[PDB]
This record gives C-alpha cells, sequence and structure tokens, in this order.
C-alpha cells in the first residue's frame, strides 16, 4: 500500500525538524513542513534549501 | 449542383445565378449609356461589364464561371454588380468626370514643410 | 545592397502608379495629386468636396473594391493655410490592397461626414473632432469620445502644450474633484535634437 | 511527479488524458540557470574590405514619392493589384 | 559561434490539434442503465 | 571622507547641506538625511599611481568590455601624472 | 473671403441659433441644479450661463459662432443626459482658484507676471 | 517570415460569439504549430540591422 | 490553408439523435466538465510560498536602479547625460560640475521612480555601466518621496547591490 | 500566461513591457537555453488548450 508510504514521509518530515516542536516552528512561520537539503546560512541566520 | 452555403454570413446562396448577372450587367449598361462617352467611368465600366457579361454569356456552370470571373463566390459577384450599378447611378448624380473644381494652394501637398 | 537595404517592390510600384492614373482620370472633378511612395503606397490627395463621390467610387467600384475603412486621421500642419490633413486608408479585400485618400481642411470649413459610405468612420472623425476641433457636417451623433466632458480646446493640435491648461486634484473643502490652472513640480525638459547637418539630400527643398 | 499511483489513476481518469506525460508543472527538464557564456555572430558589414557605407545606405537610397498625376485611347482598365487568390481548405485538418 | 539554436536534429515533433477523446457509453446503453436502475428501485 | 555642520546635519560627497536658518531641514526631523560615506575622492586617492615604461598608455578601466571605453593617455609632462578621464587612475612614466 | 458655411448663411440665421441655445439653457439650469443637487442658486446658475454667452459677445464671424452653437449644445447635451458629474458642472465655477491680482501693484508684489 | 511558416487560419460559419471562440481557440492551435515550425528553422546570425 | 470551425452537419440517424437526447437528458458533457474540474482537485497546485520562495528572474530582470562604482571606489558615473537624453518619460534629472580635482562627475542624479517606465534605456545607454537597473523588485513605499530617488540613495543602492549586479552583468554583457 | 511572461523576461528582463522588439530587429539575442525551454512548453500546452 502506497498511502502508508505517504504517512512515513509525514512523519519523517516530523522528524526532519527535529522533532514536533521545530515542526510546529516551521508550520506557524512557513505554513509548509517540507524538508530540503540546507544549502546554506548567511550572516543573519537565514536558511538556504 | 445547389451550394448550399456560401460560407459568408448574411450572404444567402443564389438559386439561378447567370440570370441575375444578366440582368444586372444589361441594367448597368443601360444607366451607364446616360454618361457621356468623353467621361473615362463610363468608357471603363462598359469595359469590365462587358467583360463580365461575355463571360456570364460563355459559361454555363457556376463553378466554373466563380473561377473565371475571379471575384469568389458568385453571389458576392452578384452583390459587387449591384453595387456597381448603384455606383454609376450615383456617378450620373456627381457628375464627376468635369475639371477639377479648385485647384489646391500652392504648398498644400508639400511634405515636409 | 543585399542584406540590410528593404528591397524594392517594382511590381507593386508599377501596378500603384497605373491604378492611381485610373482613378486620377476616372474622377477628375476632384482630384488634385496622385503619388507613389518608394516603399509603394499610393495616396489620391483630393479637393475635400470630393470625400463622398471618391470614397463611395473606391468602395463600389469593381476594379476598386475598397470595403474597408481601416484608419481615419487628422493631421495639424500649421504653416498651411488649410491646417488639418484628413487621412482615409482603405483596404481591399478584393485586389489585396491598400489605398490613400487624403484631403484638407481648416478650422472653419466643415468637412462632409464619411459615415454614409462607411460606418466604421462613425467614432473615428468623431476623433476627429475631438482631437482637432474638425467639423464633420452630417454626423449622427457628433460630440467628444476621448477627452472629458468639460474639456476646452483639442489636444492634438500642435499649438496645444503637452500638458493641459488645467489639471485635477480632489479638494477636500468642497468635497469634490476639481480643475485648477496646471502646475507642474518638473517642467517637461524640451530637447532640442535637430541636427544642423542634412541628412536626406533627395528631399532636399530648392532655396528661396 | 511526487502523487501516488492511484490519484494518479484516478486523475488520468477524471480528465480522461494521460496527465502525467504532459505536466503542466516543470522538474529537471528545463534548461539549467547557469549557461555558458555565448559567443554571438557578427553581421555582414563586419568586413574590411569593399565595406564603404555608400554601397550600403538604406536610408539614403528612399527617395520621394513619385508624383503620378498633378494638377500643378483604348487603354484596360486596371486594378490595384490582381485579383486576390482563393485560399485552398486545409489537407491537414479541414474540419470536413 | 555559440547561440541559442536548435539541435542537430531539431526538437521532436508539437501536438496542435483537438484531442477530445470520445470517452463514455452510447445513448442505448445510458437509457438501457437508466431504465435499469429504474425497474431495480421500482422492484 | 564624511564630515558634519555645525547644525548637526552631514555634508554629502558634492558639498550639499542645509543652512541654520533654512526650514527645510524639517524633512529629517524625526527621520534621517541618508547619504552616502563612500566618497569616491577619496577612494580614487588611495590608488597607487601606476609606473610604465611607454610614453603613451591605453586605459579602458579593467575588465576589458566591462570598464569604460578605451582612451589613450599621454604621458610626456613629468610635472604631472596623467589621470583617465573616465576612471581617474593615474599613470607616470617611469623615466 | 468666400467661405463655405456651417449652418448660417449670415449673421441673422447665426445670432437665431445663439438665442434658441440661450433659451434652451435657461430652460435646463434648475434641472441641473436639482438632479445634480449643486449647492448653487437656480439665479447664480443663469448668471454664469448669462457670462459664457457674453464672453464670446464679441465674435462676428458666422461660422466661428456656428461653431459656438455646436459646442454649447454639445455641452447641453452631456448636462441633460447625466453625463458630467457634480465637479464637470462645478468646473464652471471657480471656487476653490485663489482670486488672481488683478491691479498692477498687486500683480507687481507677487511675482513678475504682465 | 510569414511566407516562411505554414498554418493554417480558422474560418466562422455563423459570425456570432460561439464561432469567435472557436476561431480563438484554434488560433491558439496554429500559433502553437508555428512556434513549433519558428523553433525548428531558427537561422543563425545578428540580430538588430547592422546599420550602425 | 484554411479551416471551417462549427461546420459538421450532425448525423440523423436513430443512433445520432439518440446520442445527443441522452446527452441532453442524461447531462454527459456536464459530468465531464465536472470530471475535469475533478481532475485539477487532485493535482498538486502550482503555488509557490512567498516569502519564502521566490518567482524565477534571469540576469536581464530589470528592477531598482543603481549607479556603480569601479573596482577602485570611483563611481563609473561621468556626468555624461546620456540617460536622461534617451530617457523616454524623463525620469532622471542631471546636473554636473568638476569636483575638486576636475573630474566630469554629476551633483545631481536624481531618478522619479514614478515616472520611471522601467524599460532599461539608461543603462543601455550608459557607455560605462554607471547606472543599472537592477534586480530588486521588493522596494515598495509608504510615502510618494521615498521613491524619488538622488543621488545618495542610488549611489547607495549600488554599494547595497553590487555583489549581484555584477554577477548579473557578468551573466549578460555577452549579449550586449 | 505565467510560463510565457518568463519568457519575456528572460529575453528581455522585463514580464510585460519588454521594449524588446525595435526598429532594426530585437534589441538583444535569445539566452541559451531558451529555446528549449519554450519547446517544452509547446510540447504541453496542447493538453491546456484540450483542457480548456
Ligand atoms: C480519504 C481520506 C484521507 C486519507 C488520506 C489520504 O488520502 O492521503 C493522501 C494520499 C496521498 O495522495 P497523493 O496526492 O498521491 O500524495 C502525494 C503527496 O504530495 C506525497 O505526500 P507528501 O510527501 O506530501 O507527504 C507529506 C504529507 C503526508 O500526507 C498525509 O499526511 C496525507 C493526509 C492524511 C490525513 O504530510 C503533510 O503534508 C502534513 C499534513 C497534515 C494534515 C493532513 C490532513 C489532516 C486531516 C484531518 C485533521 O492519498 C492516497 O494515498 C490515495 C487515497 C487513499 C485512500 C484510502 C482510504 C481512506
Ligand atoms: C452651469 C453653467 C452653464 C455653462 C453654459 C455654457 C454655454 C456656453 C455657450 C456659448 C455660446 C455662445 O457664446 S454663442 C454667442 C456668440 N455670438 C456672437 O458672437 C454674436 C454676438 N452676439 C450677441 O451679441 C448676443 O448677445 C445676441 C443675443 C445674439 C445678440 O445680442 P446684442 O444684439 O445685444
Ligand atoms: S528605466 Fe527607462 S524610464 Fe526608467 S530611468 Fe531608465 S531610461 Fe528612464
Ligand atoms: S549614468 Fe551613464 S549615461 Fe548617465 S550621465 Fe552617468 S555615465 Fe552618462
Ligand atoms: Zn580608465
Amino acid at each position: 500500500m502506497e498511502l502508508l508510504q505517504v504517512l512515513k514521509r509525514g512523519l519523517q518530515q516530523v522528524s526532519g525538524h527535529g522533532g514536533l516542536r521545530g515542526y510546529l516552528r516551521v508550520l506557524f512561520r512557513a505554513n509548509d513542513v517540507r524538508v530540503g537539503t540546507l544549502v546554506g546560512e548567511d550572516k543573519y541566520g537565514n536558511k538556504y534549501y | 449542383l445547389l451550394k448550399k452555403t456560401t460560407g459568408l454570413v448574411g450572404l444567402a446562396v443564389c438559386e439561378t445565378p447567370h440570370e441575375r448577372l444578366k440582368i444586372l450587367y444589361t441594367k448597368i449598361l443601360d444607366v451607364l449609356g446616360h454618361i457621356p462617352k468623353n467621361a473615362a467611368y463610363r468608357k471603363y465600366t462598359e469595359q469590365i461589364t462587358n467583360e463580365k457579361l461575355s463571360i456570364v454569356k460563355a459559361e454555363p456552370d457556376v463553378k466554373k464561371l466563380e473561377e473565371q470571373l475571379q471575384g469568389g463566390q458568385i453571389e458576392e459577384v452578384i452583390l459587387q454588380a449591384e453595387n456597381e450599378l448603384s455606383l454609376a447611378r450615383k456617378m450620373i448624380q456627381w457628375k464627376p468626370w468635369e475639371p477639377l473644381v479648385e485647384e489646391p494652394p500652392a504648398s498644400q501637398w508639400k511634405w515636409p514643410i | 545592397t543585399r542584406p540590410t537595404v528593404r528591397p524594392r517592390n517594382d511590381v507593386a510600384h508599377k501596378q500603384l502608379s497605373a491604378f492611381g492614373e485610373y482613378v486620377a482620370e476616372i474622377l477628375p472633378k476632384y482630384v488634385q495629386q496622385v503619388q507613389v511612395s518608394c516603399f509603394s503606397e499610393l495616396e489620391i490627395c483630393i479637393h475635400p468636396d470630393g470625400v463622398i463621390p471618391v470614397l463611395t467610387f473606391l468602395r463600389d467600384h469593381s476594379n476598386a473594391q475598397f470595403k474597408s475603412l481601416a484608419d481615419l486621421t487628422a493631421v495639424d500642419i500649421p504653416t498651411r493655410q488649410n491646417r488639418f490633413e484628413i487621412v482615409y486608408n482603405l483596404l481591399s479585400l478584393r485586389f489585396n490592397s491598400r489605398i490613400r485618400v487624403k484631403t484638407y481642411t481648416d478650422e472653419l470649413t466643415p468637412v462632409e461626414s464619411s459615415v454614409s459610405v462607411y460606418k466604421a468612420a462613425n467614432w473615428y472623425e468623431r476623433e476627429i473632432w475631438d482631437m482637432f476641433g474638425v467639423f464633420f457636417a452630417n454626423h449622427p451623433d457628433l460630440r467628444r469620445i476621448l477627452t472629458d466632458y468639460g474639456f476646452e480646446g483639442h489636444p492634438f493640435r500642435k499649438d496645444f502644450p503637452l500638458s493641459g491648461y488645467v489639471e485635477l486634484r480632489y479638494d477636500d473643502e468642497v468635497k469634490r474633484v476639481v480643475a485648477e490652472p496646471v502646475e507642474l513640480a518638473q517642467e517637461f525638459r524640451k530637447f532640442d535634437l535637430n541636427s544642423p547637418w542634412e541628412a536626406f539630400p533627395a528631399y532636399r527643398q530648392p532655396p528661396e | 511527479a511526487s502523487a501516488t499511483r492511484l490519484i494518479q489513476g484516478l486523475r488520468n481518469w477524471a480528465s480522461g488524458r494521460d496527465l502525467q506525460a504532459k505536466l503542466q508543472l516543470r522538474y529537471q527538464e528545463i534548461s539549467k540557470r547557469t549557461q555558458p557564456p555565448p559567443k554571438l555572430p557578427v553581421g555582414p558589414s563586419h568586413r574590411l574590405s569593399n565595406n564603404y557605407y555608400c554601397a550600403r545606405d538604406g536610408r539614403r537610397e528612399a527617395m520621394p514619392p513619385s508624383i503620378v498625376m498633378s494638377s500643378q485611347s483604348e487603354k484596360k482598365a486596371v486594378s490595384p493589384a490582381p485579383p486576390i487568390k482563393r485560399w485552398e481548405l486545409s489537407q491537414d485538418e479541414p474540419y470536413l | 559561434v555559440k547561440q541559442d539554436m536548435p539541435p542537430v536534429g531539431g526538437y521532436g515533433p508539437i501536438d496542435y490539434k483537438r484531442n477530445l477523446p470520445r470517452r463514455g457509453l452510447s445513448g442505448y446503453s445510458m437509457f438501457a442503465v437508466g431504465i435499469g436502475a429504474l425497474l431495480f428501485g421500482y422492484w | 571622507g564624511v564630515r558634519t555642520s555645525p547644525t548637526g546635519e552631514k555634508v554629502t560627497h558634492t558639498g550639499q547641506v542645509y543652512d541654520d536658518e533654512d526650514y527645510r531641514r524639517v524633512r529629517f526631523v524625526g527621520r534621517q538625511k541618508e547619504v552616502n560615506e563612500n566618497f569616491a575622492i577619496d577612494l580614487i586617492a588611495e590608488q597607487p599611481v601606476s609606473q610604465v615604461g611607454s610614453r603613451v598608455i591605453s586605459c579602458d578601466g579593467g575588465g576589458g568590455a566591462l570598464g569604460h571605453p578605451r582612451v589613450y593617455i599621454n604621458l610626456d609632462k613629468e610635472t604631472k601624472t596623467g589621470t583617465c578621464g573616465y576612471c581617474g587612475l593615474q599613470f607616470r612614466q617611469q623615466h | 473671403t468666400s467661405v463655405k458655411p456651417i449652418f448660417s448663411r449670415d449673421m441673422n440665421e447665426a445670432k437665431r441659433r445663439v438665442r434658441e441655445l440661450y433659451r434652451a439653457w435657461y430652460r435646463e439650469v434648475p434641472n441641473t441644479v436639482h438632479l445634480f443637487q449643486l449647492d448653487i442658486s437656480v439665479k447664480q446658475g443663469r448668471d454664469k450661463v448669462r457670462e459664457m454667452f457674453k464672453k464670446n459677445a464679441h465674435v462676428t464671424d458666422p461660422r466661428v459662432v456656428d461653431l459656438l452653437v455646436i459646442k454649447g449644445k454639445m455641452e447641453l447635451e452631456e448636462t441633460i443626459n447625466v453625463w458630467k458629474q457634480r465637479t464637470h458642472v462645478m468646473r464652471f465655477f471657480h471656487e476653490t482658484e485663489a482670486p488672481r491680482p488683478k491691479d498692477f501693484l498687486s500683480k507687481f508684489y507677487v511675482g513678475h507676471d504682465p | 517570415v510569414y511566407d516562411q511558416v505554414e498554418f493554417d487560419v480558422p474560418i466562422g460559419s455563423r459570425g456570432d460569439c460561439y464561432d469567435r471562440y472557436l476561431c480563438r481557440v484554434e488560433e491558439m492551435r496554429q500559433s502553437i504549430r508555428i512556434i513549433s515550425q519558428c523553433l525548428n528553422k531558427m537561422p543563425p546570425g545578428e540580430i538588430k540591422v547592422d546599420d550602425a | 490553408t484554411y479551416k471551417y470551425v462549427n461546420l459538421r452537419e450532425p448525423s440523423m440517424d436513430m443512433k445520432s439523435v439518440t446520442d445527443r437526447a441522452a446527452q441532453t437528458l442524461l447531462w454527459t458533457e456536464l459530468i465531464r466538465g465536472l470530471g475535469m474540474t475533478l481532475s485539477y482537485l487532485f493535482r498538486e497546485p502550482a503555488t509557490i510560498n512567498y516569502p519564502f520562495e521566490k518567482g524565477p528572474l534571469s540576469p536581464r530582470f530589470r528592477g531598482e536602479h543603481a549607479l556603480r562604482r569601479y573596482p577602485s571606489g570611483e563611481e563609473r558615473c561621468i556626468a555624461c547625460k546620456l540617460c536622461e537624453a534617451v530617457c523616454p518619460a524623463q525620469a532622471i534629472t542631471i546636473e554636473a560640475e568638476p569636483r575638486a580635482d576636475g573630474s566630469r562627475r554629476t551633483t545631481r542624479y536624481d531618478i522619479d521612480m514614478t515616472k520611471c517606465i522601467y524599460c532599461g534605456f539608461c543603462q543601455e545607454a550608459c557607455p560605462v555601466d554607471a547606472i543599472v537597473e537592477g534586480p530588486n523588485f521588493e522596494f515598495s513605499t509608504e510615502t510618494h518621496e521615498e521613491l524619488l530617488y538622488n543621488k545618495e540613495k542610488l549611489l547607495n543602492n549600488g554599494d547595497k547591490w553590487e555583489a549581484e549586479i555584477a554577477a548579473n552583468i557578468q551573466a549578460d554583457y555577452l549579449y550586449r | 500566461r505565467e510560463k510565457m511572461f518568463e519568457f519575456y523576461e528572460r529575453v528581455s528582463g522585463a514580464r510585460m513591457h519588454a521594449a524588446y522588439v525595435r526598429p532594426g530587429g530585437v534589441h538583444q539575442d535569445l539566452p541559451l537555453g531558451l529555446m528549449d525551454d519554450i519547446y517544452e512548453f509547446s510540447k504541453n500546452f496542447s493538453l491546456r488548450i484540450d483542457e480548456l
């Protein structure tokens, strides 16, 4: 079943932001929860993915 | 063969196109005989009307008459014959073969100024 | 002169010259000039009494059939005593061709309205009333079409300034958009650009 | 692209079309944002010889309009051009 | 010289016509299915 | 190389500063006067004079097509260096 | 000196058209003050009508006064039909404009204009 | 270069809003056809006239 | 070379007439349209997450104006007024004089950003790459006169955006 | 429509008012990789017309 792989991708998006706290952090700031490869961080704290 | 549509909206199919073109061309020549002979409009319109009337008298087929009158559908050829008739009736009342009504001013068409 | 020069079309030039002779000899009462440009466009300069006889002819003659009015234009040339140049642009779909019928008027001489020939003209020469002040007699509904309803003057005259004479602002005292004499915070900077050297010796005018 | 095959089959059935062969969202198939540096060609007037400007002066070959008739036989009636040739119906898809 | 150009064989063919793929049952079959549902409901 | 008027207002690289009795300082009240603090006349004077062995040098500003149009500076005067009219880089004949 | 007329052969027919236009404006002014709900009186709008007619009273050319009657009828047609708003009707009354200096002395005081 | 691209011209039959709609949809079709012919037949060379 | 849109005479046999009557009564094309809308319901939308995701641009993009400098600190603008001569909206106002070291430099370089039509004729008229129309488009103001740039604001925009402007010019100067 | 405005912006720098076609030719040559993306657009646009 491929719905299970969808839900496992959602659970590892929760894991990919460092748990539920960072998950809700990016959910309420970005309105978006998907994880990416961290390309970099500038001298201000902006992170690029 | 009874063409079903001319393709043009508002331009209905003519049932008997040859008789209509003969009546329109002879009526054009009737109106056009009332113009003086030194008027170039009379000479040119008699010339092209005689060409069109001879082509209509020399072709029974509607399609081949369309291809050698060279004016598209036969119904817009009929419409152009009616337009030429109305034009000749207006050109009688205008009398535009006369000399120029007035010379332009001296630098009226000088471009650039 | 192959790559960068526009290639001259001699067949269309010959055909438009011949048709210009044709129009000039069918209608000698009104036709004043006939000319063909080097880029092969035919201009028929006529007297303004023959707006209706010429344009009907080109609309209705079997060798003209200019059934389309593309554009109708005025041009203000103030050094001419008939300063307005009314330009008709006609399209024959039958003969795949374009003709230009030019005529003249000043501020006080009415041009006859060509709405009975081409209904297309109904707004166009109405624009010529709004922009230039050329009056068209026997027009169905002649009024302004583009300027504001209280507008004074005719803007596309060349003695009319680029900005107007009035400008609008909202005024809170009268609770109303109001018109006031125009002031610009930056004046439009006039640039004198014309070179003091002659560019085209083929267009050299003879001296006095 | 990240849609599962059940939603993809439902979507293709409801549209009646194969929607994965032609996605309206763009992916790796589009061009790179960084390109190699170009090397543009020069025109036909980049010659060191036989390249006088008067032999290719377009603006100075324009003449004033030829005044055909000015107001200071059995000659054939003419038209402004030959009459337009009738358009042919499409061989590609005439809807006929 | 290096310039934005089509590739060596040119681009592949591009669809440009109507494709409305004619799906669904016939009129006979659709009226038969609807009348069969009516008969099932009436029974 | 910015400096300051006695009103406390920064003087631009042009030299513009409002007077004390000029009312138009009221536009910066509660806000700021924006000046650029990298004065180009002080920055081009930091560039060292280029010693060259020729009599005429060419200058395009550096970068080739990214600089200015290539001009040719004569260096016969030993009293004065030869300055680029576009970029301000100055040159000296080393002999 | 022989020109083509517009409507009027001479100044008598022209003054007749001027007179009919003044009649039509005089009849229209109370309806204009009502339906635009202007803050002026019918006497004041009719005085503005009289001012706009007497501004052009120096003209002795029949074609010019023909075109003035044409443009006055266009103004009236744009007023009867509600094509103007209240703003376009009140642009005849230069209310927000400060009064210009009329004598030599105050024009000398305010600036360089003659 | 429209004498060198090949395309069809949608002609209506009733003069209504619907045939003008179908003409604009088919002109989108034929514009895609012209775009394919322009992409395949794009020549090399300069892009301004070489009169400076 | 032409085609006839909508010139199909429909078949009048009982098969096709019953097909059209089933379409009329049973609403087949309406279900077709509902199916196409349902097919977009399960597609991924095309919505990027602004401000965190940005629309794609190119190095030719014409945004906020900037005055540039040489790689020595000297400003490139040598007061030639070509940008304000070519300016189709007359947004640029330039006054110049020789400064204290005799260089031809401006003392007024104004761009009214509310006259500007953002067509970049100034940066292609400029013979030294001094004025550019840079990459910034997110510079909306709360006041009208904050868009009336003087020379200080344009030089500060150049100092602010030069690291991006120079790389965009490095990407695009071979097309120019 | 948005992707074609990206085509305008890649060829001129503006999404709508390009000032790109000029008397004499066009202002600037096509950037490298533009015609491939116009091909990738044209390959899919017929299905967009089909669902319209
Ligand atoms: S982008 Fe165009 S309108 Fe704006 S300042 Fe430059 S030349 Fe003027
Ligand atoms: S910005 Fe460029 S074009 Fe404008 S005055 Fe300065 S050097 Fe000349
Ligand atoms: Zn230099």
